[PDB]
C-alpha cells in the first residue's frame, strides 16, 4: 500500500464461492495479479464514514 | 472484602446466571433473552535439596513424574519437628522411595540403597515417620517385569511370572519372606519351565539373591507345581 | 462455431499447491482482544483481525 | 472398511461406475417422491460384500455389486460389463484380512448436477471440412494447405 | 493409485481397461502404442490415463492391517 | 543398538515406527571402560576390568550402520512399516 | 483466465482430477503436576464440569475419545480432558456449586470438518497415557485454489 | 469397557479403565481405537 | 509503531482476489460467507423500519 | 523548567510501580500461572532494596 490509489472505496456485490471478485482494470493501481494474492477489506461502521468513502 | 463479580441479566433476573460464552465473538450472553452480558473478552535449603534430589533421580533415570512426586513429598516434610534429623541423606532417599510408590513405579529398598548409603534400619524408621506425616496431611507384581528386563526374557515368560506371583500369594505358605524372594523364585520357576538357560548362580548374582535362597524357594514352589499352570 | 483462431492445445503436467483458499479466507467483526493491549488478537486460527 | 483406500475415495469410485439406465424414464427423481429418503419408486439399492480370501491379491470388481431392492420388473441398475473377459470396473483391491462391506443407494440424475450422470463420452462435432465458409483463417508458416492436415470428413464434400 | 475410473476429459470408462492392458504388456510384449490401440483408446485424452498412470495400491497392500 | 527405557524400567529395542508414534528419541546407549588406579609416589596398588560404564544416550541417524534398518531388506522393511 | 488465473473443467474436477486427501493430526496428553493434581481423559458431564466448551460432546465414547469413522465438524470436541480444582482456589462464578473439575478438551479446528481416520492411545516415555487422532478430509479443487 | 486393537498382532483387547496401556500377549504400548460399529454415510459427489 | 500508529483491527476480511470481467469497474464481489460474518450497524427510522424488520 | 524539570528529579529518590494492566499475568494451559518480566524486575528491585536497607 504505497499509493493513495492502493486503498480505494468499492461497492459490494455479494457473490458465491470464496475469492473476492473484481474487474481487471483495477489490477494495475493495486499492483496486483491474480495468483495467490490477497486483499484486506474494511467495512466502515458509521453512516458518516460510509458517506466519506463514496465521496472521496 | 467482597470484590467477587457475578454476571446477572437485569431483564431476566429470574434465575442466577444461566448463560453461554461466545469465544469467537469474545462476548458473553444470557441464553434466554439473548442479551450480551460482557464484551471484549480477553484471551536456600529447599533449592539445595531439590538440586541434589534432581541429580539423584536423574542418575536413576526415573521419569519426571516420579521425580516431581518426590519433590512435592519432600516439600511437605521439609523442616518439621518430628523428623528431627537424619542429615538430609535419609530424607532424600525416603522421599524418593515415596514418589516411586505414589507413582506406581516400584524400586527395591536395595536399589535406592545402591544410589545412597542410608545404613538401612535408620532408613526404615525415617520412612515410617514420613509415611505417618503424609497420612496426617490428609504390591510385588510391578517388580516382576522389571526383573525380566535385567534378564532380557520374552514376554510370555513375564506374563507367566505374573500369573505365578498371584497364584503363589493366594496359596500362602511362608507368606513370602519379603516379596523379593518370591519375585525371583517365581521367575526361576517360570524360566526353568522353559528351555532358556540362566542356570542359577547367574540369576543369583545378577539379581542379587542368595543362591541358597533361590533353591530353597524352588523346593516349596516345586511342590505346588500342580495349580500354577496357566494353560 | 469454429474459432477464427486455432488454439495451442495438448497435455501438460501440473502440480497442485499447498495454498488453498479455504485455509486463507477469514473475516472478523468483534473478536477477542489480546490481554495486554486489548486490541484484536493476531491470526486466523485464533480468529484475529 | 479395512481397505487401504480411504472410505470416501471408494464412494467416489462407486459414484463413477456406469449402471444400466435403459428404463430410467420411469424411475422418479428423489425430490419428486414423497417418501422419506428413498424407496423402490425413487431409487435402486445395491450392496457389495468383499472378503479377501487367497494369499494372492483379491480384486473387487464392478460385477460384484448385487441388487437387493425390488425392481418391479423394470430394467435398471445392472452394472454394465463391456469387457470381453466379463469383469468390469476395478473398485478396490484386498489382501487377506482386509474386508469391505457397504451399501450403495443409486438415484436418478443428470450431468449438470454431477458428471457421474453423464451418459455420453466425447462427442465429435464438425462441419465444413473444407474452409469454404471461412469461419476460420489458418495460421501457417509458408503454405496453409500443405501444413494443415486434410480432415477425413473432407471426403464427403466437394473440393 | 488404483486405476482412475472414467477419464479426466472425455469421460470414457478407462477402469476395466487396466487389467487387460497389463495382460497385453506382460503376455504379448507389445509396445504401449499398440496396446492402447488394441484396447480401443482412440483419443489421447484417454491414452494418458493408462500410459501415465502410476499404480501405488500394490505398494500399499504389502503392509499388514 | 537403539533401545528404550520405559517408565517402569523395562528396557527393550526400539524400532523407528513406534519411536515416532510414542514421542520418543531414537538413540543407543554408550558404555565406557573405566579403570581406576591409586598411587602412594609412583607406587601402584587399584581396581580394574570387571567396569563397563553408561555415560549417556546418543541419537542415531536412520539407515546408518548403527540403526536396525540399515541391514533390512524390502519385505523386512514392510514388516516394520517403513516405506523402502 | 486473465492475469495468471486459469479456467478449469468442472466435469473434470467432478471426475477426480486433482482431488487430494488431507490428514490433520491432533495430539493430546494427560499430565500430573505434583502428583496431587492429575488430568484425566473422560467424557465430561455438563452437570458438574465447569468452564466447559459449547461444542457438542455427544460423539465422545466414555473414555473421552471419538471412535474413528465418526463424521466430525468444526467446534466438535475430539478429546474430553478434565482437571481437578481446589474449591477455595477460585470460587469464580459458579465454581463453588460445580465443586469439581475444570474442563480442558481439545476441540477440532473451528473451520475444519471431516472424518476421523484413526485414533491411537499410548504411554509416552515417562508413562503418561496420551492419544493421537487423525482426521482425513477430501479437499476438492475450488475456485480459489492454486496450481 | 471399550474395545481397542493391538499395534502389531492386531488382536482385539477391549481393556477397561485403570488397566493402564499395554497389549496382552505382547508388549506393544500402541493401541488402536477399533473403528465405530454404527453406519456412516457418504455422498459419492 | 506496532500498537499506535497502526494496529490490528476488527471489521475486516481477507481472502484471495481473482478477476471477473462482468463486474462494473468500482464494485467487488464479496463471498456470502464473509458477508454473513461482517456487519454494518444501520439505524432504525421510518424509512428503513420495514426492511429492517424483515431482516430481523 | 523550574516547575516540571529539575536535576533533582532526574535522580531517583523513589519509584513508581505500574499497575498490573501495564504488566499483566498470562496463563499457560490456563492451569499454570505465567508472570511478566516487569513483575520479575519489580521483585528484584524490591529484594535488592530490602537488602541494602538491612546492610545499611
Ligand atoms: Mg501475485
Ligand atoms: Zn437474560
Ligand atoms: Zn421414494
Ligand atoms: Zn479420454
Ligand atoms: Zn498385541
Amino acid at each position: 500500500s504505497l499509493h493513495k490509489m492502493s486503498m480505494m472505496a468499492h461497492r459490494v456485490k455479494v457473490i458465491p464461492y470464496s475469492t473476492f471478485r473484481l474487474n481487471l482494470s483495477v489490477t494495475s493501481p493495486y499492483n496486483a495479479d491474480f495468483d495467490g494474492d490477497e486483499m484486506n477489506l474494511h467495512v466502515p461502521q458509521s453512516e458518516e464514514t460510509r458517506a466519506e468513502l463514496s465521496q472521496l | 472484602p467482597n470484590l467477587n463479580i457475578v454476571l446477572t441479566c437485569p431483564e431476566c433476573k429470574v434465575y442466577p446466571p444461566k448463560i453461554v460464552e461466545r469465544f469467537s465473538e469474545g462476548d458473553v450472553v444470557c441464553a434466554l433473552c439473548g442479551l450480551v452480558l460482557s464484551d471484549k473478552l480477553v484471551d536456600n535449603e529447599v533449592q539445595a535439596a531439590f538440586a541434589k534430589i534432581t541429580m539423584l533421580c536423574d542418575a536413576a533415570e526415573l521419569p519426571k513424574i516420579v521425580k516431581d512426586c518426590a519433590k512435592e513429598a519432600y516439600k511437605l516434610c521439609h523442616d518439621e519437628k518430628t523428623l528431627k534429623g537424619k542429615s538430609m541423606e535419609s530424607i532424600m532417599a525416603a522421599s524418593i522411595l515415596i514418589g516411586c510408590r505414589r507413582a506406581e513405579v516400584a524400586r527395591t529398598f536395595k536399589e535406592i540403597q545402591s544410589l545412597i548409603h542410608v545404613k538401612t534400619k535408620e532408613f526404615g524408621k525415617t520412612l515410617n515417620i514420613m509415611k505417618n506425616i503424609l497420612r496426617g496431611k490428609s504390591q510385588n507384581l510391578t517388580y516382576i517385569p522389571r526383573f525380566c528386563s535385567h534378564l532380557g526374557l520374552p514376554m510370555q515368560v513375564t506374563t507367566s511370572a505374573e500369573y505365578t506371583a498371584k497364584k503363589c500369594k493366594e496359596i500362602k505358605e511362608i507368606a513370602g519372606k519379603s516379596p523379593i524372594t518370591i519375585a525371583v523364585v517365581s521367575i526361576y520357576l517360570n524360566i526353568l519351565l522353559f528351555q532358556i538357560p540362566i542356570t542359577a548362580a547367574k540369576v543369583g548374582q545378577t539379581l542379587q539373591v542368595t543362591e541358597g535362597t533361590i533353591k530353597s524357594g524352588y523346593k516349596i514352589l516345586y511342590e505346588h507345581r500342580d495349580k500354577l499352570v496357566d494353560p | 462455431k469454429k474459432l477464427m483462431a486455432q488454439i495451442f492445445f495438448g497435455p501438460t503436467y501440473y502440480q497442485r499447491l499447498r495454498h488453498m483458499v479455504d485455509d486463507k479466507i477469514h473475516a472478523r467483526a468483534r473478536g477477542p482482544m489480546q490481554v495486554l493491549t486489548r486490541q484484536p488478537v493476531e491470526g486466523r486460527s485464533r480468529d484475529g483481525g | 472398511n479395512t481397505t487401504v483406500l480411504a472410505d470416501e475415495f471408494i464412494a467416489h469410485r462407486l459414484g463413477l461406475i456406469p449402471l444400466q439406465s435403459m428404463d430410467i424414464e420411469q424411475l422418479e427423481y428423489s425430490r419428486d417422491c414423497f417418501c422419506e429418503d428413498h424407496c423402490d419408486k425413487c431409487s435402486v439399492v445395491l450392496t457389495l460384500q468383499a472378503f479377501g480370501e487367497s494369499e494372492s491379491t483379491t480384486n473387487v470388481y464392478s460385477k460384484d455389486l448385487v441388487i437387493v431392492s425390488n425392481l418391479m420388473g423394470r430394467n435398471i441398475g445392472h452394472p454394465i460389463i463391456q469387457d470381453k473377459e466379463g469383469n468390469g470396473v476395478l473398485i478396490c483391491k484386498l489382501r487377506k484380512g482386509q474386508e469391505l462391506k457397504l451399501t450403495c443407494v443409486a438415484k436418478k440424475g443428470i450431468a449438470k448436477e454431477h458428471a457421474k450422470w453423464g451418459p455420453a463420452a466425447a462427442i465429435e462435432f464438425e462441419y465444413d471440412p473444407w474452409n469454404k465458409l471461412k469461419h476460420t483463417d489458418y495460421w501457417y508458416e509458408q503454405d496453409s494447405a500443405k501444413e494443415w492436415p486434410q480432415s477425413k470428413n473432407c471426403e464427403y464434400e466437394d473440393p | 493409485m488404483i486405476v482412475p475410473v472414467r477419464c479426466f476429459s472425455c469421460g470414457k470408462v478407462v477402469g476395466d481397461k487396466w487389467e487387460s492392458y497389463l495382460n497385453l504388456l506382460q503376455e504379448d510384449e507389445l509396445d504401449e502404442g499398440t496396446a492402447l490401440s488394441r484396447l480401443g483408446l482412440k483419443r489421447y485424452c484417454c491414452r494418458r490415463m493408462i500410459l501415465t498412470h502410476v499404480d501405488l495400491i500394490e505398494k500399499f497392500l504389502r503392509y499388514n492391517p | 543398538k537403539p533401545m528404550v527405557n520405559e517408565s517402569d524400567g523395562v528396557t527393550h529395542a526400539l524400532y523407528p515406527q513406534e519411536a515416532r508414534l510414542r514421542n520418543l528419541t531414537y538413540s543407543s546407549g554408550l558404555f565406557v571402560d573405566v579403570k581406576k588406579r591409586t598411587y602412594e609416589l609412583k607406587y601402584e596398588l587399584a581396581e580394574e576390568s570387571e567396569g563397563k560404564v553408561f555415560i549417556g544416550r546418543l541419537p542415531i541417524m536412520l539407515r546408518s550402520k548403527n540403526c536396525y534398518l540399515s541391514e533390512a531388506t524390502e519385505s523386512d522393511l514392510y514388516k516394520l512399516k517403513e516405506c523402502p | 483466465n486473465q492475469e495468471d488465473s486459469m479456467i478449469m473443467n468442472q466435469s473434470s474436477i467432478d471426475r477426480g482430477l486433482f482431488r487430494s486427501l488431507f490428514f490433520r493430526s491432533y495430539m493430546d496428553q494427560e499430565k500430573k503436576y505434583g502428583m496431587s493434581i492429575t488430568e484425566t481423559f473422560e467424557k465430561p458431564q455438563r452437570t458438574n464440569t465447569l468452564r466447559m466448551k459449547h461444542g457438542t460432546y455427544d460423539k465422545l465414547d466414555d473414555d473421552g475419545l471419538i471412535a474413528p469413522g465418526v463424521r466430525v465438524s468444526g467446534e466438535d470436541v475430539i478429546i474430553g480432558k478434565t482437571t481437578p480444582i481446589s474449591p477455595d482456589e477460585e470460587e469464580l462464578g459458579q465454581r463453588t456449586a460445580y465443586h469439581s473439575k475444570r474442563d480442558a478438551s481439545t476441540p477440532l479446528r473451528s473451520t475444519e470438518n471431516g472424518i476421523v481416520d484413526q485414533v491411537l492411545v499410548t504411554t509416552n516415555q515417562d508413562g503418561l497415557k496420551f492419544v493421537k487422532v487423525r482426521v482425513r478430509t477430501t479437499k476438492i479443487p475450488q475456485i480459489g485454489d492454486k496450481f | 469397557t471399550l474395545k481397542y486393537i493391538c499395534a502389531e498382532c492386531s488382536s482385539k483387547l477391549s481393556l477397561s479403565r485403570t488397566d493402564a496401556v499395554r497389549c496382552k500377549d505382547c508388549g506393544h504400548r500402541i493401541l488402536l481405537k477399533a473403528r465405530t460399529k454404527r453406519l456412516v454415510q457418504f455422498e459419492a459427489r | 509503531r506496532g500498537n499506535l500508529m497502526g494496529k490490528r483491527v476488527d471489521f475486516s476480511a481477507r481472502t484471495v482476489i481473482s478477476g471477473d470481467p462482468n463486474l462494473e469497474l468500482d464494485q467487488v464481489g464479496v463471498p456470502k460467507s464473509i458477508a454473513k460474518t461482517l456487519t454494518y450497524p444501520e439505524v432504525v427510522t421510518p424509512y428503513n423500519i420495514d426492511r429492517l424488520t424483515q431482516l430481523v | 523548567n523550574e516547575v516540571f524539570s529539575r536535576p533533582e528529579w532526574m535522580i531517583l529518590t523513589c519509584l513508581p510501580v505500574p499497575p498490573p494492566p501495564v504488566r499483566p499475568s498470562i496463563s499457560f494451559n490456563e492451569s499454570q500461572r505465567g508472570e511478566d518480566d516487569l513483575t520479575f524486575k519489580l521483585a528484584d528491585i524490591l529484594k535488592a532494596n530490602i537488602s541494602l536497607e538491612t546492610l545499611e
